[PDB]
């Protein structure tokens, strides 16, 4: 669906967020933000089912630890020196 | 040009391809046992 569209419009040799903005009853510079943001999401030519994928919080956290391990003695690297 | 879709079709072929190492190989009741296949070619032949 995605792809077809944005090759499409490569064909057309304009842009989905260009169509949008045109088709704005006003004019889109005197448009709302509710607008701009939309837009732009338009041109990033991305799916946003990807995007899913890319914003769902993580499984895992920084470092999985254990109560055995713990008591066996943490350790974390030097980490100061860095910067 | 046509040719601009033209591509969309292979990755239609791609995507055929995962389906069936990604499902149909762990999820084929068909061929549930005989596994090999592991080559896009191969069921062109098997079954295709």
């Amino acid at each position: 669906p995605t792809q077809q569209i944005n090759k499409g419009l490569g064909a057309s040799n304009i842009e989905l967020g260009t169509v949008i903005q045109r088709v704005d009853p006003q004019f889109s510079w005197n448009t709302t933000q509710e607008k701009y943001n939309q837009v732009l999401l338009a041109y990033t030519q991305l799916s946003s089912e990807q995007i899913a994928l890319l914003s769902l919080p993580d499984v895992f956290t920084q470092n999985f630890l254990t109560q055995t391990e713990l008591s066996a003695g943490y350790l974390s690297a030097s980490t100061t020196e860095i910067l | 040009s046509n040719s601009i879709e033209a591509k969309l079709q292979e990755d239609l072929r791609d995507a055929l391809v995962d389906y069936y190492l990604g499902q149909i190989v762990p999820n084929s009741k068909d061929f549930t046992n005989l596994r090999s296949t592991i080559k896009n070619v191969d069921d062109l032949y098997d079954h295709l």
